[PDB]
RNA sequence: AGGGCACCACCAGGAGUGGAGCCUGCGGCUUAAUUUGACCAACACGGGGAAACUCACCAGGUCCAGACACAAUAAGGAUUGACAGAUUGAGAGCUCUUUCUUGAUUUUGUGGGUGGUGGUGCAUGGCCGUUCUUAGUUGGUGGAGUGAUUUGUCUGCUUAAUUGCGAUAACGAACGAGACCUUAACCUACUAAAUAGUGGUGCUAGCAUUUGCUGGUUAUCCACUUCUUAGAGGGACUAUCGGUUUCAAGCCGAUGGAAGUUUGAGGCAAUAACAGGUCUGUGAUGCCCUUAGACGUUCUGGGCCGCACGCGCGCUACACUGACGGAGCCAGCGAGUCUAACCUUGGCCGAGAGGUCUUGGUAAUCUUGUGAAACUCCGUCGUGCUGGGGAUAGAGCAUUGUAAUUAUUGCUCUUCAACGAGGAAUUCCUAGUAAGCGCAAGUCAUCAGCUUGCGUUGAUUACGUCCCUGCCCUUUGUACACACC
């Protein structure tokens, strides 16, 4: 559409980027985890790993809908020409991101950290995970903060490793 | 201040039309795209819907999304005086 | 539609060198096995976005500096071919990361 | 009784060369010396915090037990309610 | 329908806003982010760009 | 602040009953929003016309 | 006290800086305001090259963009907007004069929200900087000890490295280092290409001539891949051979090789910290402050640039290893517009800056061989602050922009300052490196003396030490553990 391929994928990624927090912001009191975008022949799709697909879908394809309307009036599609579909995280103690929203939401309800965090830990390393750290950092009833670290099994730290076999 | 009784209606039966509304928070654009009036008329509109409920709203990256609730459909009905429970509005209408 | 050929040019531009020379390698054994004449997938130099930002988001420390780097990577498959036959495989198993255009030509 | 620039090309007391005469206070050769920074070390609110409330905000060292006990009954929560419903009842 | 509400903003550092965060200083310019530098360094994954060397 | 608003009826009209006809002046307009305008000085307050507006009262 | 390590230490040196003039940042002073944070690890830093905007500051003027709930007041009009005059910087109905328009959208109150580049970074998150990219850290089993703990993790030698060899109450491992990834260097070996070239000639065409230099048509050509591109691979492992070493780990020399400095350069980077920076990057945020006479928002103008002065990063020089003139003449990394005006060739006009008519390019296609500058050759000068230097200043012509004054910048003519190599001190640096030289990008309407990268030309000196400085380890002393603040 006489735009440069340099600027044309930089542009789909910014629109990948704010469908991601779009999402992150939205679907996250039912687990959103990613967000996969599939540009087709007049037609693009929009595939939402998240935990819970069934409050992704709603309930007769409410909240489903809503999300295909928001995103296509948002980016100023013509309708039809972006779907939306939903599918559930196999593996989800494998998932980063996944985890700390449940410490997340561990940690709204009103309960302490040593045994959110060790829940979390154990899980994840049970879930069939190689290594597990989880830091919290800030206040909890005292004004000077501290940090401090929930680590079972092993990580690696250095080099492209990181980019391989750890989520964060 | 004067949102004249016009443009509060278009506004609503867009809201009640589309089901959703996206809004850039935009003060000053002065012309909402898809919607025949003012932006700054369609975000204080569905601020004053929101505060009183029915529907809820979500901000990233400067856009303002807006989708009407349950409580959003049987107040728009009951206020621009649609058919009672006959039309959804717009969820869902058209697709089953 | 009687074995017409149509002078196409199927330009693939993605990031990922995987997948795209994957789509260019699905794209020259069909034209392989359907014995279409083709000039083979040109590689274009592969373009980097550099954009270099300090690290800090206030301005204090050492000045740091991050290169980030996008790399696309272009090539391109001439080809001359019967459309109506082409496109009765072309639409199917549409690949995902790349960016395809086919532009048709009488030079 | 006018003032502006036809106050200013009339002013005395002002120019390059009549503030040459008047010589330079020594606040100029100064610098700001170490910003308040050699009592960093001690918290100037004066609290020195208790026990109690760091100890019910993070958790005290009497209670790990009970800490990684229940960490260790949720985490087989998890484990049971992901595993018993992927494709069962 | 108030003609002193608004002034020319048609270039410099007013007339452009960072998309995700509305700041006008450390703006991104290049390839058409139109995104501030801070929040580039938080969305540079999410994007496509990586750090190599 | 802004206008008191006296509780006006009708005006700028003599009557209908005063001997023995209706007494309704100043023959009718283009202007369709007919009704007389406000007269401050000299002028009178154009508000259908978009552009034209050449009578002077 | 001992032992290590490192051009953010020194040695041997190079190039400086500190002196001069400007430029920019900081302090101070001044001011209506000169917004502010930061004091090795602040000070060309906040991507901070601010005319407006940015903007946080100053002098003024609007608007509500005060949701919602409740109570009053409204339909006998709660309220809204306005021509013209006064008013005002204002063509703000701001407010009056006046009389029109308007129609449970308000207004007035009380709660409650909302906004804030307002405070607190010593309430915080995230990110970043630093310790420190230094080599450091940890557990299993065994030994020691009532125990806290300790040994492993070490005298020596080695390495860039807690890298190994060895020694050995430890043995066998993990994180960090290394591996890894990215980039650079080689491939006449493969796969290829009118968006890269080359050779011919189906084709033709010139100029000197009798083949040298060229210009042009890829079903209105044929072929190839050396050069270029990018896929798949290969390649180096310190190979081989001497020497030296506890015949170890390794180190040095030679030969071969594209490569024998971890092959060059990065990215990533442990345990833990710091009252390090950032609340002014964020619709990250607790609390407090403010909220209609606003600390919200907008508009106009000013300021951030103000100048007795102190300091930091720089640019330009002090010339002949040069300046000027002409001529020669060569890169690489980028970037670019219709999802609206970007990079601009060519032609014409102008001394120039620039204008204009066209063109090509959404880009290996066109700008662009980015014909860059230093450099090279031939001349002019001739040791004189000189034809070195170009500060300061006058006049004029242009461009950007709504707007150039406090000169935005560019050009032309004139004016022609300090400065003759810089005390005390101090910085960076070990090979395609220092230094010199420019170019592109970033910010950008305009503005580069800045930064980020790129290439062009390319040395001297060492391949060490612990003397200085900083850091690390061990031993040691401790009445310290909030840990010498
Ligand atoms: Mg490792
Ligand atoms: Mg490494
Ligand atoms: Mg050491
Ligand atoms: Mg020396
Ligand atoms: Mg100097
Ligand atoms: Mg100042
Ligand atoms: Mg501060
Ligand atoms: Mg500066
Ligand atoms: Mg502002
Ligand atoms: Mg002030
Ligand atoms: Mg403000
Ligand atoms: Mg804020
Ligand atoms: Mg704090
Ligand atoms: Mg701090
Ligand atoms: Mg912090
Ligand atoms: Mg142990
Ligand atoms: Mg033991
Ligand atoms: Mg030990
Ligand atoms: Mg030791
Ligand atoms: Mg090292
Ligand atoms: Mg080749
Ligand atoms: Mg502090
Ligand atoms: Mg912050
Ligand atoms: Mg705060
Ligand atoms: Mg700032
Ligand atoms: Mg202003
Ligand atoms: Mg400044
Ligand atoms: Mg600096
Ligand atoms: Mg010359
Ligand atoms: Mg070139
Ligand atoms: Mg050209
Ligand atoms: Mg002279
Ligand atoms: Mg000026
Ligand atoms: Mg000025
Ligand atoms: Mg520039
Ligand atoms: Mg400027
Ligand atoms: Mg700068
Ligand atoms: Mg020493
Ligand atoms: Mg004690």
């Amino acid at each position: 559409a006489l735009i440069s391929k340099k600027r044309k994928l930089v542009a789909d990624g910014v629109f990948y980027a704010e469908l991601n927090e779009f999402f992150t912001r939205e679907l996250a009191e039912e687990g959103y985890s990613g967000v996969e975008v599939r540009v087709t022949p007049t037609k693009t799709e929009v595939i939402i790993r998240a935990t819970r697909t069934q409050d992704v879908l709603g309930e007769n394809g409410r909240r489903i809908n809503e999300l295909t309307l928001l995103v296509q009036k948002r980016f100023k599609y013509a309708p039809g020409t972006i779907v939306l579909y939903a599918e559930r995280v196999q593996d989800r103690g494998l998932s980063a991101v996944a985890q700390a929203e449940s410490m997340k939401f561990k940690l709204l309800n009103g309960l302490a950290i040593r045994r959110a965090a060790y829940g979390v830990v154990r899980y994840v390393m049970e879930s069939g995970a190689k290594g597990c750290e989880v830091v919290v950092s800030g206040k909890l009833r005292a004004a000077r903060a501290k940090a401090m670290k929930f680590a079972d099994g092993f990580l690696i730290h250095s080099g492209q490793p990181v980019n391989d076999f750890i989520d964060t | 201040m004067l949102m004249p009784k016009e443009d509060r209606n278009k506004i609503h039966q867009y809201l009640f039309q589309e089901g959703v509304v996206v809004a850039k928070k935009d003060f000053n654009q002065a012309k909402h795209e898809e919607i025949d009036t003012k932006n700054l008329y369609v975000i204080k509109a569905l601020q004053s819907l929101t505060s009183k409920g029915y529907v809820k709203t979500q901000f990233s990256w400067q856009y303002y999304y807006y989708t009407l609730t349950e409580e959003g459909v049987e107040y728009l009905r009951e206020y621009l005086n649609l058919p009672e429970h006959i039309v959804p509005g717009t969820y869902i209408q058209e697709r089953n | 539609q009687q074995q017409q050929i149509i002078k196409i040019r199927i330009t693939l531009t993605s990031t990922k060198v995987k997948q795209l020379e994957n789509v260019s390698s699905n794209i020259v054994k069909n034209a392989e096995q359907h014995n279409l004449v083709k000039k083979g997938p040109v590689r274009l130099p592969t373009k980097v976005l550099k954009i270099s930002t300090r690290k800090t988001p206030n301005g204090e420390g050492s000045k740091t500096w991050e290169t980030y780097e996008m790399r696309i990577h272009k090539r391109y498959i001439d080809l001359e071919a019967p459309v109506q036959i082409v496109k009765r495989i072309t639409q199917i198993t549409i690949e995902p990361g790349v960016d395809v255009e086919v532009v048709v030509a009488s030079n | 009784r006018p003032s502006g620039n036809e106050g200013a090309i009339r002013d005395k007391t002002a120019g390059r060369r009549n503030n040459r005469s008047k010589d330079v206070t020594d606040s100029a050769t100064t610098k700001k010396s170490n910003t308040r920074r050699a009592t960093d070390r001690h918290s100037r609110t004066g609290k020195t915090d208790t026990k109690k409330k760091v100890n019910q905000g993070w958790g005290d060292d009497k209670k790990e037990l009970s800490a990684e006990k229940e960490a260790q009954a949720d985490a087989a929560a998890e484990i049971a309610e992901d595993a018993a419903e992927a494709e069962d009842a | 329908e108030n003609v002193w509400f608004s002034h020319p903003r048609r270039y410099g550092k007013g007339s452009r806003q960072c998309r995700v965060c509305s700041s006008h200083t450390g703006l991104i310019r290049k390839y058409g982010l139109n995104i501030c530098r801070q929040c580039f360094r938080e969305k540079a994954n999410d994007i496509g760009f990586n750090k190599f060397r | 602040h802004k206008h008191k608003a006296v509780k006006l009826a009708v005006l700028s009209y003599y009557k209908v009953d005063a001997e023995g006809k209706v007494t309704k002046l100043r023959r009718e307009c283009s202007n369709p929003t007919g009704v007389f305008l406000a007269n401050h000085k000299d002028r009178l307050y154009c508000g259908k016309c978009h552009s034209v507006y050449k009578v002077n009262a």
